[PDB]
């Protein structure tokens, strides 16, 4: 498996959103 | 999950997905969730891409069983991409969790697709045959789309979707329909 | 050429070295390699296929076919302007006029960027199977039949199994047919010598035919009577 | 003629007839197939001459796929190779390895030297290399995957031992001769008698030498016992 | 079609027996081969759909160029009992010695 | 990824395999194993971070072309159901020999 | 009566099999007998061998739509056979009668189909894949392997089963894969 | 040359030498060695590949390219004027022009500080192993063939393993060939006939295609009516 | 032909039938192993002729990396050498070194005198290079670091003692021969009549010799006792 | 990528274990 930046602006916007 | 029917239809107007989930006593959680249409431009290994061609989610249509069935036909102008020289790639995923008692192997939540319109090929094949009907010789050009071809048959079905984009660029991609 | 080029398939010569038994553990193999020898040697334009084939210039280079040996022209295509050697050191580099070509390998160096030539190129007549094809000529066949025993001679001559005498003997015979078959594809035929006539013979000389495919060379320099 | 015709020629000119004799046929059958070598050469090795169709041989051979050391990726292009030894030809007349037809088929006999180097030239990448490689079996190499479906070839050359030759030929119209005595001995008829005779003069002296002949812990030639 | 998998099957059969036999054959032919059964494939898939009568003509008069072409591929054979120039089995039948105002009658 | 490191195992195995059987191989592939590796390490390290989807692209493309180039490298194989033409297993049922206004019915 | 779903899984575990009798009206009468599962090494010219690999009567079980309808899951493991090297003959065959007015040739009580690992000749055929992009050679690698795999496919496509494990034995008995690992993986 | 110089592997020659039972002892470290002297000694210059690649100076001395064998010219990089010979004895020492250059080793010594200057060499054509790449030309692998054949009989027979007969005829044998090499491989082809034709007719003569890289050597020379 | 055929060949011509012979196999082991380097000598060494393959043999070796003199920094660079001693090449065939694939692979077998000084041409710097030392053993030179991985090498020549190169045989199909009787003998068959001649012309003089026969504390030869 | 609305639960999921 291999993430790209735009996967973890996804994850980190997900996160902030629910918080 | 499985494809019932994936083409283009006949007219080349419409790209018709037809989506169905198997029918073993162990995927009866699992359901339908979205669908994914991605190009030779936009298509990346690790799923699909980000901005895609065409997303879709199955919640919206229906308001159980259903959900374990789609059918679509997009009209592909309204994609903005060409019928002819396009290569679409269809994921699918599943919105469930099968039973424990699944086979190893068989809990795959995604699957892909891939489309080309297929008269472009049909009209190549249909020259290169009137040009047989001169003389009875075989163009070597003749040959060599045939082998290309199956040199992408063989790229789609070992998972090795990037050089078939290449051969598929380089070699197809100029076509008439 | 007087005569025409009439194609067999190669094993008409071994139809014929086979029949001196000091040559009989002769093959296809080795006749094939024999036989493309003698085709360089030679250098007879007229045993290879004449052939036209437009390519693309990417940047002062294009692909080159497959089948080329040597090429008669190159010109542009939507000009129909021959090209010449490149003279030039210094082709496609920059620091900080007319168009040429420079060959080596399948790739042709031109001085245009992004232009459509076309390349009149000879290449070797084959057969069905992806072989030589060979001219009928009994000169042409006794004269490659005579150059396959005068090597095969010169190995056993080599080892010693053939006197001096014998392989004395078949290079004289070799060289005499080798200077008749170069006369025999080479001297012009009649209408040959019509061209040639007509390119000798100019009131007003003509001297760019170049710039055309040398369509013009043989044709024949009309005067007007006053 | 056969092996028996020549062998009982010898035996009959050495008068070995009792079956209490030193000298065997065995002993002849050796002699003969070495002589026969000996004699083709000093015969066909000086100058080149025409060889009749007497001293040639054909063996019938069975090829298999083998890889070129072992079964790595980056090892090289797979051969094919007969499944048993094949014998060593004589360097002497025109070897030939045909697919059971002799008059048909492109399949070279070349050196094991050569055959490191063989099919770059681009109109001879569809020709069949054929040499026997110091393992003892004969190889098969091409560089058209074509050729790796080959199963059967026969080989036609003057084989350096006629035994070995005799004992792999291919199938006769009416089957195999089991006996070797019963099959053709490869030699012209014009070679015949030099070879008889190089054999008796060879078996002659030997004949009528003494033995070892009492059993006394003893050695008894010098005393020609 | 039934007769383009017989064919196809019988050519590629007389290939590995002939790559079997030899350990060669000419690519001029195994050109034909693969073009054979491409057009088999091909008429037998999907892409038959796409095909008018007009289209199956030159399809036919293209495949038939293949036919004595090599070892292979052979003229098929269809069961036939038409001819050139064909019997006349007729026979003539006259009512008592008549005729009708110009010719001749029959029953 | 978890395949690029299969890879460039399966390369470098290759590779000294080879080094082992024979005491050569040309540099020119070397040079292709040095970049697999190379990548491999970058892609599983601290410089992944710095990819985008393009990056990814242009990755996986100019990676391919070491699919086939040596012996050491081969072409990745995936899981795969999928193929250009696919099979069309929809079964028709018809309403008791009904028709819309236009066309057929089905249930 | 015909075949839904007939592979042997990628992962190299499972023989699938999935058969269902035709849905025509015709068809009600007729069941499923039993599922005898042959190899190339076991090959009879008429019907199932004598000697099986796999024998799974269908009526030993729930007693209708569930005997019309039979699915496998086999575990190769369990077969002791290789699941590259082996083509798997699944006969298939009818308990009872099909009501008349059928054409006739519909009314064949057995069918018989043919199963084997594609993956290993995928991995042989991508070593000759590049040859397609190089002009001035004929790939003939890539060709041979095309011919190989399609006369298989024609071989058992018009019933010439024979000729089929000749070819097979001639061309793909030693393929080569990675066994299965016994103790299941995580992933999902 | 009329042919074009299509590529092949130095393993051809060994296809052809070892048909020869006396030469089965070749190899391809002894074919490497006398195909290397073959090359040097025939001195072909469309054997080469031409490159061009830009230098720095750093003061009346700049580092030169791995693969140069020959250099066709030097100019600047930003003039684009060509450079000669140095024949000045003191050229970077001082006391207490146009430019020129001097190349021995992998040093250039121009005869100023501090510019970039364009380099227009030839190398050899390499494999995708390290190793030369020869041409195909029939004729050319004749010869190389009868080079390395000549080369193997000297030696042998300065041990006195061949026959004297034997060596006179592979070094007569080799010499026709070394010269019609030389031939095929020099005379022009049509496109250099009409370059060297362009460059032999001038009414008003070009003496300075020096300047420049010999660009407009082969250009014809116009003259308006009047 | 076997080792068993040429010793009993030989043994019988001479007859030395009896367990109590002066002369024994072992005798004409070594007459028959000398006499084969004599006359391979004496043919193929005036001028160059063909060799046929049955004087060749391949010996079979492991390589093991070793210091150029110690463990020192500055003693130069390592050499892989054969674990086992070599036998000597004679020089009159095409000696070769080749990675278990007589059709592949370049590894050249050199001089002594000339590998003191190989590679320094660029284009020779990958060329694995080979000769027997006075050690005995058969080193390894290259200027290409990955020649010290080969582990294994088979050697095909023509070596001057037959009995040396075939205890040293590569393993065959069916697996190794312990008796060296049992093992093919290297000779081509036109020199084998040569052969048994000159041994047995050695051997029959010496047959029928007298011997020092009394045990009397004198040497009783001049009496031709 | 596309993330499914149960990897996000996954991903918080495994996050708060070091809660």
């Amino acid at each position: 498996m291999f993430f790209t930046q735009e996967d973890y602006r996804k994850i980190e916007k997900w996160l902030l959103a629910n918080s | 999950m499985h494809f019932n029917e994936l083409r283009i239809s006949q007219d080349n107007r419409f790209l018709i997905i037809d989506v169905s989930v198997d029918n073993q006593d162990y995927f009866e959680d699992v359901l339908l969730d979205s669908i994914v249409i991605d190009t030779q431009d936009t298509f990346v290994m690790n799923g699909p891409s980000d901005n895609p061609l065409y997303i879709y989610n199955v919640e919206d249509a229906y308001d159980t069983q259903q959900m374990k069935n789609v059918r679509l036909e997009l009209n592909i102008q309204d994609l903005k991409v060409s019928p002819c020289s396009t290569m679409f790639f269809v994921y699918v995923k599943s919105k469930g969790t099968p039973s424990t008692d699944t086979p190893c192997g068989f809990d795959k939540d995604q699957i892909l697709g891939t489309v080309i319109n297929l008269q472009p090929i049909y009209k190549q094949t249909l020259k290169y045959l009137k040009e047989v009907e001169c003389d009875c010789n075989i163009p070597k050009g003749f040959i060599d789309m045939i082998l290309k071809l199956k040199a992408i048959e063989l790229c789609v079905r070992t998972g090795n979707y990037p050089q078939a984009i290449k051969y598929w660029n380089k070699f197809f991609i100029k076509n008439n329909c | 050429m007087v005569n025409n080029i009439n194609w067999v398939k190669l094993p008409v010569i071994l139809d014929r070295l086979l029949r001196h038994p000091l040559l009989t553990d002769l093959n296809l193999e080795t006749a094939i390699q024999y036989t493309l020898d003698f085709i360089s040697a030679m250098g007879l334009p007229n045993v290879y296929v004449d052939k036209i084939e437009t390519i693309d210039i990417k940047e002062y280079r294009g692909e080159l076919p497959c089948d080329l040996i040597s090429i008669n022209q190159v010109r542009l295509h939507k000009n129909g302007i021959a090209l010449r050697a490149m003279t030039d050191n210094f082709n496609a580099y920059p620091t900080h006029g007319e168009p040429s070509f420079k060959t080596q390998g399948r790739v042709i160096f031109t001085s245009i960027k992004h232009e459509k030539v076309d390349i009149s190129y000879k290449a070797i007549m084959l057969d069905d199977e992806g072989l030589p094809l060979i001219p009928d000529n009994p000169i042409f066949l006794k004269t490659l039949e005579l150059y396959i025993k005068k090597e095969w001679f010169t190995i056993l001559f080599d080892m010693g199994k053939i006197s001096p005498a014998v392989l004395n003997n078949t290079q004289q015979e070799y060289a005499f047919k080798a200077g008749q078959c170069n006369n025999e594809f080479v001297i012009p035929s009649v209408s040959e010598m019509e061209a040639i006539t007509n390119m000798w013979n100019q009131l007003i000389p003509r001297v760019t035919e170049f710039r055309r495919g040398f369509k013009n060379l043989g044709d024949k320099e009309y005067i007007r009577v006053h | 003629m056969t092996y028996n015709e020549l062998i009982y020629m010898v035996l009959d000119e050495l008068k070995l007839s009792s079956d209490d004799s030193y000298y065997t046929p065995d002993h002849v059958i050796f002699l003969l197939v070495k002589y026969r070598s000996f004699l083709l050469k000093q015969r066909y090795s000086d100058i080149k001459k025409q060889i009749p169709d007497s001293d040639y041989q054909s063996i019938c051979l069975d090829l298999i796929e083998v890889p070129a050391i072992s079964g790595e990726p980056c090892e090289g292009s797979s051969y094919l190779r007969s499944k048993n030894k094949v014998p060593t030809t004589m360097m002497i007349g025109n070897p030939r390895v045909y697919p059971m037809d002799f008059y048909q088929g492109e399949i070279t006999y070349i050196s094991r030297d050569r055959m490191r180097y063989v099919g770059y030239n681009k109109f001879l990448r569809n020709i069949i290399y054929c040499s026997k490689a110091p393992d003892g079996y004969l190889y098969f190499k091409s560089w058209n995957p074509q050729f790796l479906h080959l199963e059967k070839v026969s080989f036609n050359a003057i084989f350096e031992d006629a035994k070995e030759a005799s004992e792999m030929a291919c199938p006769e119209e009416n089957g195999t001769i089991c006996k070797l005595e019963d099959k053709e001995f490869p030699i012209e008829d014009a070679l015949v008698p030099p070879l008889i005779e190089l054999v008796v003069k060879e078996l002659r002296g030997p004949e009528y030498s003494p033995k070892d002949e009492d059993n006394n812990a003893k050695d008894d030639l010098p005393d020609a016992r | 079609m039934d007769k383009m998998l017989e064919i196809s099957e019988e050519a590629i059969t007389r290939y590995f027996t002939t790559l079997s036999q030899f350990g060669y054959k000419k690519y001029s032919d195994v050109d034909k081969i693969i073009v054979l059964f491409f057009m088999e494939e091909m008429l037998a898939g999907e892409m038959s759909y796409y095909v008018t009568q007009d289209d199956y003509r030159n399809i036919v008069n293209a495949l038939y160029c293949l036919a004595g072409s090599t070892c292979m591929i052979d003229f098929p054979m269809f069961e036939s009992y038409d001819t050139l120039v064909h019997s006349n089995n007729r026979t003539f039948v006259p009512r008592i010695t008549e005729d009708s105002i110009l010719r001749s009658t029959e029953d």
